[PDB]
């Protein structure tokens, strides 16, 4: 297993466990400001977006 | 209807439209929103837009709107005009060429306890990404995504009817037919401000062609 | 509401919509402009039109409009339509089907030091032309001009918005995750000038645009 | 701008015009006097079945509560309203097949001191004229333009062509008027009658 | 005329148009529709829709609206702009374009004793589902459904409006000597249920 | 008729492949008048 | 600010749109008309329309608008909706399916002398006599007749801003060339009403066709 960061931009950190070797911070900008979604995998990412894949625990944040 | 013409003078001789309406301004309005799909009018896969004919049952409780039904003749539910409210500002925001917001401003049904319900219509058109890779035999999911264009999570909060869209009036298409179908309510975060949180609601429909038509008059 | 109510009867009681938010004539009033893109919807050859869908940010100030939180037990910020308070009159001028205007007249969010935020959503039909001589193979440069309808460059001025690293943001802005990309068009530079004119007659008031 | 502004506070706002009463008695019918110029006929869609007009519609009618004596206000002869503030008998085309029964652009009425309110709305009508095909393309069609009050019976109003004078004789005008000089005919249609009935 | 005036005034005095005629809490408001086809404009199957020009036929009762004549200088009817009175909230239920009112806002006739006639003209686009199986050889089964929007069964009763021949009614009007036919469609049976 | 055609004319291709054409044609012709559903085949089609 | 909405409060307290505004009804309002081409939109032959993108710049003086800036903080100018003042009734005589009048009502311009300039923005649709017997290489003539509709040359003048047409704001066109364009004013007398003139200014184009399209597409 792999514990990974699961919280949103800027919210009090919270965990999870997961069957995946790699977690994932993804951020992006729209209008209003800075989104940042943590989770587990390397998902694929539309152009644009910033993702940053790591292999280690808790490397999220 | 002279209690009813009572009733309707005396509350709105000191209405506000502009401001919510809560009892504080610390609490957030309730709103349950619910989406009926009466009819898929097209599916465009040029300029990939979805036209769909629906309804949006809209409720919530208007502080400022209750009566006591002894004092007007027992009359408890009444119609008035919806101009004349506060109304959320739901918008859809994948919203291709038509109306981002609702412009047929139907009659609202109004409780003695101040709950409000309003079903207004819509033409949605809708932007939906379309997959052609297996036309004839392809199959779509496209989305609507709706909230409160001005309103933030801690002042209006929106609540799903239901998980699945409204589909018991949902005339038949000769096109395409409906799979699956739900709605999920989505908060959102930004990391300027961890306090107030941004919430919509996209409902969703996964269809499916049917192919006889290409099948005869190109195959 | 009770203190909602209380902050709307103390700034709209004695409130003109028609009059620039400026102590003296000769003042500016400054905007800041931001255009996102949520939708390329079309570009009609034949037309020579190119249809898209934006949400217009804009950002001023309102003395007028000016209070404090802990006067009003805390409202932080108040939603109102936007005919009960001056707006600058944005209006695309290289529309092609007669529409200048926004497609949703939103509410304007006033917060507390007379900070004024608008963010209607728009659909515009706009005039592109079409550079032929590479068709099917070709690219089109088309243009969005942005200006104030009725006031000049000495009464309304407009500046760009910036972002979180206070970056001026001189493009139009796209949600990256949330973009479809056109079936057709793909966009490969969007950017944005603000550029100043001289006036319609020499040492009279100038004109700007977007 | 006196007398002007002097006469408007007298007939609006002095004898207190109401433009919801009909000007008439209960029993008694506002005659409306119409007459139709064709500034230019723009299409027959033979698969829509449609004919689209530019057509100015005069009107013609009676008033006597915005009547007034000129030497009153300062010997003037014409005044000019919108069409908002005067009782209007409504005529529009019932013979369209869009939806659109009313004029177009609604201007202003022009009201003299006998009490006569003449208006020329321009309009432009599409209306339904059915195409018989046995002969085409050397075919030729016959559509019409039907004009009504659907807000008034013919208890209410009464409609008759315009009268015209030449040299002290009237006339109805029985004909759709056509500028000669001013008229470009269409590109595929030629006029061959114009009659104008009751 | 002035005892027109006066009449009117009287009539509107403490009148809200936004409120159903309904002396008791309780009491329905009967409505009776009907329809006259003027032109049935177009069959497009390519949209599935059916263009209609009509006529709609609303009757109903506001007590409100009662007078006697006697005391009015004889004036037993009146004709008076919708928008000043209460009317039902009647629309085209199953449009296809996102419309469901009537093409222009014309007079309703009052009579003395209540009586309520609002005859309105509309340009409809329904949604007509298109049985392709015998194209070009085929019928169709086109359906127009007119209901009020807002009020429920309690409030506003509907039923099938009467002709100008006092009977009962269960037939779309048409004027055999204005009406053209479509030169694509023939009309077999326009019932009303 | 082709087949009513001598093989030594040497023109059977050229009338049953160009009746095939005029019927691409009769085709393109009804391709904007149809129903575009896909819930049964009209019997015009059927037949062409 | 304020100094402004004294202003305005006190220059429409008795203020009549209805009524021409100067001091004397015997006198006439003076109008100056200019026409800004900005596009050529449409040169449709089949239905003989030309569809173009205009500016109507009007500027004439309202004798009530007057005001001395020494007394209200030394504002000289204001902007106010054009739908609170009196207006010259311009309409396209010639229209073919467009509209006859102003639609856009934006706001006008107003000077302390009273003088208001409104230039509102109008798609003219103008009906046209084209010659197609040179197509693909033709010229055509095509005109815009403007005028008061209802009020007559005694009681409202109009003359042009200048001779010609404004063109400094006009896009390229891909179809056509503007070779020459002109305005002129017109009087027009009847034989029952030797005093009163009817006014027009006819705005003409002479524009040349480019034939490539129809050489390399059909020649
Ligand atoms: C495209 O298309 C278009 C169309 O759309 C086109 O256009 C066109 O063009 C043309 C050109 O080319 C044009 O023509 C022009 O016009 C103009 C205008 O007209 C108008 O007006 C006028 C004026 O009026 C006024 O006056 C008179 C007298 O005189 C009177 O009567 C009136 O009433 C008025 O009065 C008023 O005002 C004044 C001022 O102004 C004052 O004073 C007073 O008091 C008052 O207030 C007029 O006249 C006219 O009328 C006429 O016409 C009409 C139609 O149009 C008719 O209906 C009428 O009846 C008349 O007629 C008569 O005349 C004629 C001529 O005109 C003849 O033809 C006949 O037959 C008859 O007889 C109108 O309304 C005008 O003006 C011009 O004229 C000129 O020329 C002629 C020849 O052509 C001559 O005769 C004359 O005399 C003149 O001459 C002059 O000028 C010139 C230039 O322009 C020069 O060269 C010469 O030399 C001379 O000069 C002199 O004089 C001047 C003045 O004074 C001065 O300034 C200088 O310095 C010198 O001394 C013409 O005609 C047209 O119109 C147009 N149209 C439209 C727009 O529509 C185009 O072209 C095309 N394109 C292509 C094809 O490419
Ligand atoms: C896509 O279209 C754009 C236009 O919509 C193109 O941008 C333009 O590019 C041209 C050159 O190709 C620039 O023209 C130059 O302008 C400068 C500066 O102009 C000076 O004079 C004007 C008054 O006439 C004044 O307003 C300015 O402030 C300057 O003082 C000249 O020095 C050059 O000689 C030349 O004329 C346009 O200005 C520019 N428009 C802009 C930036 O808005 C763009 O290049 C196209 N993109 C492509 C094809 O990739
Ligand atoms: C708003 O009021 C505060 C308190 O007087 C002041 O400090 C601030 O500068 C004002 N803001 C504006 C826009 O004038
Ligand atoms: C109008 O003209 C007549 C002509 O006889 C004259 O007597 C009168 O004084 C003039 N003025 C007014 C105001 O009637």
């Amino acid at each position: 297993s792999m514990i990974c960061y699961n919280q949103q931009s800027s919210q009090p950190p919270t965990t999870k466990t997961c069957s995946e070797t790699s977690c994932y911070k993804k951020t992006w900008r729209d209008h209003r400001g800075t989104i940042i979604e943590r989770g587990c995998g390397c998902p694929k990412v539309k152009p644009g977006i910033k993702l940053h894949c790591c292999r280690t625990d808790k490397c999220n944040n | 209807s002279e209690h009813e013409t009572r009733l309707v003078a005396k509350l709105f001789e000191d209405y506000n439209s502009v401001v919510r309406p809560v009892e504080d301004h610390r609490q957030a309005v309730e709103v349950t929103v619910g989406l009926q799909l009466i009819q898929l009018i097209n599916v465009d896969e040029v300029n990939q837009i979805v036209t769909t004919n629906v309804r949006l049952k809209q409720q919530w409780v208007d502080y400022n709107l209750k009566w006591n039904p002894d004092d007007y003749g027992g009359v408890k539910k009444i119609h008035i005009p919806s101009e004349k409210i506060w109304r959320p500002d739901l918008v859809l925001y994948n919203n291709a060429d038509g109306d981002f917001a609702i412009v047929k401003f139907t009659k609202v049904l109004l409780d003695y306890t101040g709950h409000i319900t309003w079903t207004p219509p819509a033409i949605f058109k809708s932007y939906c990404e379309i997959i052609v890779t297996h036309f004839p035999f392809d199959e779509q999911n496209c989305s609507m995504k709706l909230g409160t264009w001005t309103y933030d999570g801690s002042v209006v909060v929106i609540n799903p009817e239901s998980d699945q869209p409204d589909l018991s009036n949902f005339m038949e298409s000769g096109e395409w037919v409906i799979k699956e179908s739900r709605g999920w309510k989505h908060w959102v975060f930004y990391a300027c401000c961890p306090s107030t949180p941004y919430l919509d609601i996209t409902y969703h429909f996964v269809m499916q062609r049917l192919p006889l038509y290409f099948i005869v008059n190109v195959i | 509401k009770n203190e909602e109510l209380r902050l709307y009867h103390y700034l709209f009681d004695t409130y003109d919509p028609g009059r620039r938010p400026v102590q003296e004539p000769e003042d500016t009033v400054t905007i800041s402009l931001k255009v996102t893109l949520t939708n390329l919807i079309s570009l009609n050859e034949k037309e020579e039109t190119l249809t898209t869908s934006v949400w217009i940010g804009i950002d001023w100030q309102d003395y007028r409009l000016n209070y404090s939180k802990g006067d009003f037990g805390g409202v932080e910020t108040l939603r109102v339509p936007s005919e009960l308070v001056w707006l600058p009159e944005i209006v695309l001028e290289n529309n092609i089907d007669g529409q200048f205007g926004v497609a949703y007249e939103a509410n304007v969010l006033v917060s507390e030091g007379g900070y004024l935020s608008w963010l209607p959503p728009a659909i515009y039909r706009s005039t592109c032309a079409v550079e032929v001589t590479y068709f099917p193979f070709d690219w089109q440069n088309c243009s969005l001009v942005f200006r104030s309808q009725t006031y000049n460059a000495e009464e309304v001025e407009f500046v760009f918005a910036v972002d979180d690293e206070g970056k001026t943001i001189s493009k139009i802005d796209i949600d990256t995750e949330a973009y479809t990309e056109n079936g057709e068009w793909a966009i490969d530079f969007c950017p944005g000038v603000i550029r100043r004119h001289d006036g319609d007659s020499a040492g009279g008031p100038g004109e700007t645009d977007v | 701008l006196n007398e002007e502004e002097r006469l408007i506070r007298h007939l609006f706002e002095e004898k207190a015009y109401n433009k919801e009463l009909r000007p008439a008695a209960h029993k008694e019918s506002v005659e409306i006097s119409l007459a139709l110029t064709l500034s230019n006929l723009i299409s027959l869609k033979e698969v829509e079945e449609t004919l689209t007009t530019n057509v100015w519609i005069e009107q013609g009618w009676t008033d006597s509560r915005l009547q007034w004596d000129a030497e009153d206000f300062g010997n003037i002869s014409v005044l000019r309203l919108p069409a908002d503030m005067v009782w209007l008998p409504e005529i529009v085309l019932e013979n369209n097949n869009d939806g659109s029964f009313q004029i177009s652009y609604s201007c202003n009425v022009l009201i003299y001191p006998s009490g006569s309110v003449y208006w020329l709305p321009p309009a432009i009508f599409r209306s339904s004229c059915p195409i018989s095909v046995t002969y085409f393309p050397f075919d030729w069609q016959n559509c019409s333009l039907k004009f009504s009050s659907l807000k008034y019976t013919t208890k209410e109003i009464t409609l008759s062509l315009k009268q015209a004078e030449e040299d002290g004789r009237s006339y109805p005008v029985e004909w759709i008027i056509i500028d000669p000089e001013g008229f470009t005919e269409n590109g595929e249609w030629e006029i061959v009658h114009r009659p104008a009935r009751v | 005329s002035e005892a027109e005036g006066r009449l009117r005034e009287k009539l509107f005095s403490g009148y809200d148009s936004t409120v159903r005629p309904a002396r008791e809490v309780g009491d329905r408001v009967w409505v009776s529709i009907g329809l006259t086809l003027a032109q049935l404009i177009s069959l497009n199957e390519k949209d599935e829709e059916m263009s209609t020009k009509v006529y709609l036929d609303l009757e109903w009762t506001d007590y409100r609206l009662s007078w006697d004549p006697e005391e009015h200088e004889g004036i037993d009817s009146l004709r008076i702009s919708a928008e000043s009175v209460w009317l039902p909230d009647v629309v085209l239920l199953n449009n296809n374009d996102g419309n469901f009112d009537v093409a222009l806002d014309i007079n309703v006739v009052v009579s003395s004793d209540g009586s309520m006639r609002w005859q309105p003209p509309g340009i409809y686009r329904s949604s007509c589902s298109i049985q392709v199986t015998y194209f070009p050889f085929d019928w169709q089964n086109c359906t127009m459904v007119f209901s009020s929007y807002s009020y429920d069964s309690s409030e506003v009763s509907l039923q099938t409006g009467l002709s100008p021949e006092g009977q009962e009614r269960q037939e779309v009007y048409i004027h055999e000597g204005t009406f053209i036919e479509n030169g694509q469609w023939e009309i077999i049976h326009k019932p009303s249920r | 008729f082709v087949f009513y055609l001598p093989p030594d004319a040497g023109e059977k291709m050229g009338l049953s492949i160009f009746a095939l054409l005029t019927l691409t044609v009769f085709l393109l012709l009804l391709a904007d008048k149809v129903p575009e559903t896909s819930l049964s085949v009209p019997i015009i089609i059927k037949y062409l």
